[PDB]
RNA sequence: CAUCGGUUUUGGCGGGGGGAUAAAGGUCCGGGGAACGUAGCUCCUCCGGGAGUGUUAUAGCCCCGGGCGUAAUGCCCUCGCCGGGACCGAGGUUCGCGCAUCUGCAAGGAUGCUGGCGUAAUGGUCAUCAACGACCCGUCUUGAAACACGGACCAAGGAGUCA
RNA sequence: AAAGCGAAUGAUUAGGGACCAUUCUCAAACUUUAAAUAUGUAAGAAGCCCUUGUUACUUAAUUGAACGUGGGCAUUCGAAUGUACCAACACUAGUGGGCCAUUUUUGGUAAGCAGAACUGGCGAUGCGGGAUGAACCG
RNA sequence: GUCCCACCCAUACCCCGCCCUCAGGGUAGAAACGAUGCCCUGAGGAGUAGGCGGCCGUGGAGGUCAGUGACGAAGCCUAGGG
């Protein structure tokens, strides 16, 4: 016997993507190859964020596209994920954006505005090691249920309410007048 | 080359410690042999009740 | 001597042929194994190596 | 390695881990003679070791 | 237990010493603190305001907020299977500066003054503390002293 | 076990109060040379407050005795921890060599007095140089005139696989 | 069976080093002692001894020093070689690390030769005897083989589902 | 823990000189002293030195405090060993009757009794030994 | 009671074979692969309550095997075999 503190312990990140998608599976095998066979870190990132799920590849907007860009114009910009539309951003210069997916609006206006919108198999095409590219991640911490994850005594967490009103949680223990505050 | 140096290392740091030690029994001295730098260790039991 | 000695596997050594004797779990000073002897690690060393 | 082998009983695994293995058993450097009349303790050394 | 309130098994803790008690020393309030030094904690009984509590007594940590007459404390108390930050409000008359973080501060200035005399000069140096090292070969003489013969010494007297 | 007899110098490391202090030389006897440094601090910490950590082992080397082939009578004097206090005795053994006697006293305290080698303190071994020195009845009936005695029964020496045998044997070997 | 490889066990051989460069020991040359007193001598018995003197004599012994002698042995530590036996042969074109020398090799894991049988002979299942071992399951419990409860046996049905 | 009472508090024996100088023995809720084991912190780049900048705080005061720009110190970046434990998050199960032993220890005459501290075990665990055994030894 | 040699054996230690788990590498101008594969290397393996993963089996539904079957399906018995 031999005084060990773990026995097979398993990486805790993840190895493959759980989609079925078929067209992903393609994808996964180009970038394991050029993961392998390139010093590329880019490479390498690229792969990783592939296999992550759909929380972990949180949507980006051309607004914070175009909010990264400057003064790094020339530059390919690369999100594993997906691209959507801004409203709020009444014009678009032209960008070079390579994605997973495109909004229907968002693909429309960056191609009207005359730059590129491609797939990230035809990014590995032209770049194959990223030489010039721009790797950005959506807002991770954006959604919703992360406003209630850690709720407890003076955390400022959103509660379980199924109801916004002066009922369901406001008399006890959120106001001096009645017992505590919180 | 670096083996032939080790080889004749080891000979002559031998042959020092006994000649330091026969030459202080000569002038009627003491020689500390000196401590020893480097250690074994063996663990012999098991990996209960510790 | 640092990264030498940590380059090294720990070794793993057999049981002694012939040893140890009567009562192992005592110092060496009373009969036993534990403890600091000296110079007389090497025919230890010997037996189980 | 498939097949690890010993040095210390295979001669032709030592000679690829120290080459200096046959010119020292040629040389016979581990049965260096030391020779001269040896030099004796004198007699004050005894009679002290023994109170 | 049943009594569970401050001060409690502090008879002896938050007491002064046989014949050390009455004034207090006018040194304490003439010592100077900034934020980040390093003090130890040593409540004294003469003064009932201010004081911390028992667990904190004899503990050390860094200041991180001085006020008028009292310095706030970042102490790492131990509670189970995790360390909590604690912010101590005590007052100056409680504590003292450590001599650790003082001795470390003359050798970081010192180990500049080698470092740079060291290169200076042309030669290297070493900055690490080595810890003992075994002894090395080193010659005895007897002229003057002998070795003397003991041995073991007879019961001989019952008392 | 079998015993070597040891003298160890030992000393007080060299402080900048005491730039040379004493040497102190003892006799120790000792299955090996281990046991003994371990014997000599333990018996100079009781006699001269020097602890090991505090000390250094100037020297240990063996005595062997000058004539193992000359039959020499010996006088031993010790202290042991019985089961009720503290004792010293005096014995006397007729051996070969110091180390012998040493052997001897401890099977021999050991077996009578059912005292271990953690209890006993060999306080001092001597050469008895006469024999009117002698003042034990055991030692005496074997420095006689003409010792001369016989065997009597002397059961022989049989071959333990031997399990059988084909007649009785006879007891005047 | 032969030649190898891995692991291992058990013997034997040669050569070094160390300690008081073992201590002893033998012979010789010196000095000093004594008794469990050798010869000689003086007393009683005198088959057989005892007592005294006597320090090597017509035995010897103890201590110190010195030549032969840098003697030997012994213990410990080492550098190598040679035998007896056992278990194992994983892998499957070359590549490598090395050694030798114009051959190659024991160097990144067994080959060669030989013999009997070619079938129930090896092998498997079952029954039985034999050696060693083996408390009755489920459950509650700190603790069940329990003198704690449920269980005579067999078949079918039988308990975390849906909004 | 030990130690102390010709030292404070409390308990306490005996003689002697005119209360004093001594004497024997003690304290979980006494003490001038005072260990062993355990215990807090530090051993630097988020660091150190020089010049200088900001402020509504501070100073008699461009004096300080806090945070910085620009320079200098380089991977010997300031003990050892290891890293066969990188950090964080989400969701949730079972559990919330415990028992035994070395050492310390409380109530009790004591208990295979009742109750605690550190650590290791059984529960949840077979194996070789203690003939036999939940805890012992390996 | 003490001291000394030799010997016996645990699922422990050492070497070797095999299984699985975990971890680390290689494999496309494909003569190229159930790439969810193959090849190489190393370590590890007890377990109630509990958690998770993969597989085996039963009654039905859609697709498919141009599937088996009165020249014998399903069932049942079988110290016969893999
Ligand atoms: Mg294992
Ligand atoms: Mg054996
Ligand atoms: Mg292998
Ligand atoms: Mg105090
Ligand atoms: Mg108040
Ligand atoms: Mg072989
Ligand atoms: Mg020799
Ligand atoms: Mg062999
Ligand atoms: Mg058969
Ligand atoms: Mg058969
Ligand atoms: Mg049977
Ligand atoms: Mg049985
Ligand atoms: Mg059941
Ligand atoms: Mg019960
Ligand atoms: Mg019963
Ligand atoms: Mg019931
Ligand atoms: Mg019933
Ligand atoms: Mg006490
Ligand atoms: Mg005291
Ligand atoms: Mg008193
Ligand atoms: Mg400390
Ligand atoms: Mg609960
Ligand atoms: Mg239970
Ligand atoms: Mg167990
Ligand atoms: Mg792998
Ligand atoms: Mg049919």
């Amino acid at each position: 016997g031999i005084d060990l503190r773990k026995h097979h312990e398993r990486s805790t990140h993840r190895k493959a993507p759980k989609s079925d998608n078929v067209y992903l599976k393609l994808l996964v095998k180009l970038y394991r190859f050029l993961a392998r066979r390139t010093d590329s870190a880019f490479n390498k990132v690229v792969l990783r964020r592939l296999f992550m799920s759909r929380i972990n590849r949180p949507p980006m907007s051309i607004s914070r596209i175009v909010a990264n860009l400057k003064g790094n114009e020339k530059k390919t910009v690369v999100v594993v994920g997906t691209v959507t539309d801004d409203n709020r951003l009444l014009t678009v210069p032209k960008v070079s954006v390579a994605a997973l997916r495109f909004t229907a609006t968002a693909r429309a206006r960056i191609e009207a505005a005359g730059g590129q919108a491609i797939t990230l198999d035809q990014l590995a095409l032209e770049k194959p090691t990223g030489a010039n590219t721009l790797l950005l991640r959506g807002p991770k911490n954006a959604r919703e249920a992360v406003k209630h994850f850690g709720f407890g005594p003076h955390k400022h967490k959103k509660p379980y309410v199924a109801s916004k009103g002066r009922k369901f949680e406001k008399a006890r223990g959120r106001r001096r007048s009645k017992g505590f505050k919180v | 080359k670096r083996a032939e140096t080790y080889v004749k290392e080891y000979r002559d740091v031998e042959r020092e410690k006994i000649r330091l030690q026969r030459a202080a029994k000569q002038d009627g001295s003491f020689h500390i042999p000196a401590e020893a730098k480097l250690i074994f260790l063996i663990r012999i039991k098991g990996i209960n009740k510790i | 001597f640092k990264q030498a000695s940590n380059f090294l596997w720990p070794f793993k050594l057999s049981n002694p042929t012939g040893g140890f004797r009567t009562r192992k779990f005592k110092h060496f000073i009373e009969g036993g194994d534990l403890g600091n002897r000296e110079e007389h690690i090497n025919a230890l060393i010997r037996q189980m190596n | 390695n498939v097949q690890k082998k010993n040095p210390l009983r295979n001669k032709q695994v030592l000679l690829r881990l120290n080459p200096y293995a046959a010119t020292f058993a040629k040389e016979k450097l581990g049965e260096i003679k030391e020779e001269g009349k040896p030099q004796r303790v004198p007699a004050t050394f005894k009679t002290l070791l023994q109170e | 237990g049943h009594a569970a309130g401050l001060r409690a098994g502090t008879r002896y803790a938050f007491s002064r010493n046989f014949r050390e008690k009455g004034m207090i020393r006018l040194s304490t309030y003439l010592k100077q603190y900034k934020v980040g030094d390093i003090v130890d904690i040593k409540v004294n009984g003469a003064v009932q305001k201010g004081m911390a509590h028992k667990v904190y007594h004899g503990k050390t940590g860094v200041i991180y907020n001085v006020t008028k007459s009292a310095v706030g404390i970042i102490i790492y108390k131990k509670v189970k299977h995790r360390y909590i930050e604690k912010r101590i409000n005590v007052r100056i008359e409680h504590i003292q500066p450590s001599r650790s973080r003082d001795d470390f501060l003359r050798r970081v200035k010192q180990n500049a003054e080698l470092k740079k005399q060291a290169k200076a000069e042309g030669k290297p140096v070493q900055l690490k503390r080595q810890a003992l090292l075994p002894r090395e070969a080193r010659t005895i003489s007897v002229v003057d002293n002998k070795p003397e013969t003991v041995a073991p010494v007879a019961y001989e007297t019952t008392i | 076990g079998r015993l070597q007899e040891y003298q160890v110098i030992g000393r007080h490391l060299p402080t900048e109060s005491n730039p040379t202090p004493a040497l102190y030389r003892m006799r120790i006897f000792a299955p090996n040379a281990v046991v003994a440094k371990s014997r000599f601090w333990y018996f100079l910490r009781g006699l001269r407050k020097v602890k090991k950590a505090t000390g250094e082992i100037v020297t240990c080397n063996v005595i062997t005795e000058k004539h193992p082939l000359k039959v020499k009578n010996f006088g031993v004097w010790i202290r042991y921890d019985s089961r009720s206090g503290t004792h010293n005795m005096y014995k006397e053994y007729r051996e070969l060599s110091r180390t012998a006697a040493v052997e001897a006293l401890y099977s021999d305290m050991a077996a009578r007095h059912r005292a271990r080698f953690r209890s006993i303190h060999i306080l001092k071994v001597v050469e008895l140089e006469k024999t009117e020195d002698i003042k034990r009845p055991y030692l005496k009936q074997l420095v006689t005139k003409k010792l001369s005695f016989p065997l009597p029964h002397r059961v022989p020496k049989i071959s333990n696989k031997k399990i059988f045998s084909a007649k009785r044997p006879a007891t005047f070997a």
